[PDB]
């Protein structure tokens, strides 16, 4: 009785922790595209720096 | 272009997958296993050896070994097995139809770049393949022809100097200490406290401590000081068997072998140390833009607060005269794998290619004609 | 294919039949007899030796002895005729058509393992044979391939780690006590409540009694406590001459020596001791199957409530971070037995044997050849 | 028994649920942080941008 | 100079004794227990617990607890106990008049360190003290400054290589598996003999069997094919209770489990192959010194034969262009004891005594800037 109510709880929980591993997995896949798009302004935003330091440099 | 693959032979963990993706497809242990006895499972197949997960979790039967030790291959045999697990059990492709970039240390050597060239070539019949240095490609990841790649491994660290996409032979720095000593190290400090260790298996939760816990202090000193003054420079661990260790003052201690080499007694100079003098080496035109473009390579950077740390190291043996910034990739483990599928994805590279009839013509020694 | 004897030596009960059953088919007293006449019964056929249930009927013309004695072989002239009753008698076949399996102790002596190779070949001239572990084969009939059998018989109790079908032979833990001398300090203690039993036909019913009243307390101060506090914990039993005798705390004081064997003058630890003892000595990636899986094993194990005694002993030695959890088997009595009907029967199995020719040209000595 | 190999399942798959959450919780967690620092370094390095400008303006 | 102590506390045997002498005082077993039950004796005085030979002496009414397991503390409680007997029944001296020089284990735990300074200095009051790593003094005791002690223990090998007297920590190897390990190895093995030892009273017999009859064989296969072929690889032993028994090829088994580990499913490497990897972790310098100073010490190495097999050994891994000899002393099991009493009786080391002075500013941490 008590191991096909551990099954049905464990069932319920296998099932929230897989959805809440898939979602983790996603959210945080997002957060690193949102990372490597800060990064790309960062380079952007660095090399338009240097070639400012160049041109102050010259004039 | 044939899809090419890009096996970065990491010292630690083997990276592995198809060129035109910007991320490896497989991250595995570099391991290989062997059976311990005379027979070896009852009422079930068997047989003669195992590699990566496979070896990790059916490991009560083994003896583990390693294709790769201090970035140098050590045994034919298992490099080998590591290749036959990538191929057929990990991408499950034959390679036969895929081009191969192999990835090599810095002064790798040439009797180890023939021997991996021939193991390609006639048992994997590879229709090409082509040997690039791991540094090479760290720096054409991170956008750049010119820059210096400090690669720091699972076993071995290096400082390439690289003008125009060419490494200066001159002052390459090759330098024995990385991740592979760093987990021994910090396996004996353990011991030290108190917490001793000996077994293999034990070995590697020290070694996945370390990628988790160490952290590189922007001050030793002081930070050594904070752990002799109060105890806020401990995080706990609970081991898979149970019981809760503390792991104290090894986080930092443990990488600071990188900076001062004769912790675990070498005549060797630190990798900051190694940096500015690979720049003095260079021609004096160029320095500003090594040391401007300190690029952070391999798994052992990736340790949180390195940056701070090195831009401190390296403007103090440096003149304020030259720029000084360190550069550290978003993911700059994989940056060695990254860029040889930039590379080998290039049509250019293309005409690079060793192909098997160069093979058949000069055997194994034409690596050194088409790789320098 | 032919049909093998699986015989379970049993220090006990013999326990004996025919592969490719999930049951034994034979079940009798592992007792031997001889007359306290100068010859044979008056006046019916000839036989110089008696067992089993004949021994026990015919008990009024017989001097009884028992050819095991704590999973030891202790005659081989009375295992030899537990082996002619079972053949001829019992199962009633030619041994000589069907290749026979035989239980043992972990560390069963060499020189015993050869005298029963020995012995089962050149009298019964068995057409091949074979040599098991009792843990062992516990652990297939528990339906799985890695763990840690609690085997406790009729006589000795072992703590067998096991990884896929091999016992590792540095892990093993021993511990003489169990049902034999279980009974015999049964009857010890009875003495002491002033139901004195001097005579070994009253040490069966006391053996009879330990079988069907004993009972493993969960908590031992507190179930001690409740039969000083009150007369709850006595159950009553009706000998067979009359006269009502009363079990008291006995019950459970009998089998508490398994837990303190200082109880009765014996220097080693208890059996959950040895368990914790057993499994610290095995790989941490293997740790977890063999905590999770610990079996029960044997007669002994067939007292009531022994799965919450025993899962609370082993979760106070071990970490809260392996999974603990007891593994009873269904009929676990019989498991040694079940699991050599499966071992048996398996496809594979066949080429393991001991064949008659290798027996003519090693002698006894080819069971450490053929066997683990 | 069919139930208590399937039970034993259901817990070792939910430990290693539970572990395999956790390493994409600690890696979100982290994802967050760097987002932070990351906003911080850019608004500094917009800032430097911007007084380069000023100084290659003036000159 | 004030006539130290040197208390060599090893796992199996305590040496102790008074300096300016070059050999032990007292040397007597590292055992102690306490009362079985609340009574036990009449006539005579009962104590709360009994220590070395007064234990021995009458060891019936005792449940032994071990002060000292594989070079390691692992009850403070009783090494306290040994101390007591130590000065007050042993040398029947004041050690508050007497320094003490305590020998540690290479790389001993840092909380060990300490709590044997603040028991040493807070019970027994000693003025004062000194730790100095047991290798170190073994060295000494063989006049040099210059090479690698194998101090093999009645519970731990260890291998330090020191140059200009300095151990050299980053070559340190510690492997547990010496003179304790092997009377429960030797126990076992003679179980599956057929000589079943079970009980604790019987394991301090094959302690001693093992000391008097096990003998390093030089080469392993051809003494183990001797005593297949033939038994002359057999010693008799008569029990102290009657009963000869003969102890087979046990004798170089035994000790056999110190070349292969994976004998008791150990996954570290051999005595001989980590004194090979000791020097090669050294600087390439001295590493000639090293090989050609193999200095043997502890109980393990007092076994015949031993320095003809450790002479082939070593010679098979190490390069035939390094000078390699094998150093045994005369009397190496004192050679930790020995060099105490040279080191304790220099007038150098009376300024590297730690003062109670020292202790009462710092607390029991003083030990680790002394003391290295």
């Amino acid at each position: 009785e008590k191991y096909s109510q551990k099954e049905d709880k464990y069932e319920e929980e296998i099932k929230v922790l897989s959805d809440k591993l898939k979602e983790a997995e996603t959210r945080a896949e997002f957060a690193e595209r949102s990372v490597t798009k800060l990064e790309k302004s960062i380079d952007d935003l660095e090399d338009e720096l240097y070639a400012q330091k160049l041109k102050y440099k010259a004039i | 272009e044939t899809t090419a693959l890009v096996c970065d032979n990491g010292s630690g963990l083997v990276k592995a997958g198809f060129a035109g993706d910007d991320a490896p497809r497989a991250v595995f242990p570099s391991i290989v296993g062997r059976p311990r006895h005379q027979g070896v499972m009852v009422g079930m197949g068997q047989k003669d050896s195992y590699v990566g997960d496979e070896a990790q979790s059916k490991r009560g039967i083994l003896t583990l070994k390693y294709p790769i030790e201090h970035g140098i291959i050590t045994n034919w045999d298992d490099m080998e097995k590591i290749w036959h697990h990538t191929f057929y059990n990990e991408l499950r492709v034959a390679p036969e139809e895929h081009p191969t970039l192999l990835t090599e240390a810095p002064l790798n050597p040439k009797a180890n770049r023939e021997k991996m060239t021939q193991i390609m070539f006639e048992t994997f019949n590879v229709p090409a393949m082509y040997v690039a240095i791991q540094a090479v490609l760290s720096l054409y990841a991170s956008g750049r022809t010119t820059g210096i790649v400090l690669d720091s491994g699972d076993g071995v660290t290096h400082n390439v100097p690289i003008y125009e996409g060419y490494a200066l032979p001159h002052a390459i720095m090759r330098l024995d200490l990385a991740g592979r000593d760093l987990t021994d190290y910090l396996m004996k400090i353990l011991t030290e406290r108190g917490y001793s260790f000996v077994t293999t298996a034990e070995r590697e939760i020290v070694r996945d401590i370390k990628e988790k816990l160490c952290y590189v202090a922007l001050d030793f000193e002081n930070e050594m000081a904070t752990a002799a003054s109060s105890s806020s420079l401990e995080k706990s661990y609970e081991l898979p068997d149970g019981q809760v260790i503390t792991i104290g003052n090894e986080r930092f201690r443990c990488p600071e072998t990188l900076f001062q080499p004769s912790f675990i007694g070498m005549e060797s100079a630190g990798i900051h140390e190694t940096t500015y003098n690979s720049i003095m080496k260079c021609d004096i035109d160029i320095r500003k833009d090594l040391y401007a473009n300190n690029v952070l390579s391999g798994g052992t950077t990736m340790y949180p607060g390195i940056a701070d740390r090195m831009q401190k190291e390296i403007t103090a043996l440096a003149p304020s005269t030259m720029k000084i910034k360190i550069i550290a990739p978003p993911e700059r483990k994989y940056s060695v794998w990254i860029g040889g599928s930039i590379l080998a994805s290039l049509s250019t590279f293309q005409q690079m290619w060793i192909s098997k009839q160069e093979y058949d013509e000069a055997g194994p020694s034409i690596v050194h004609r088409k790789c320098f």
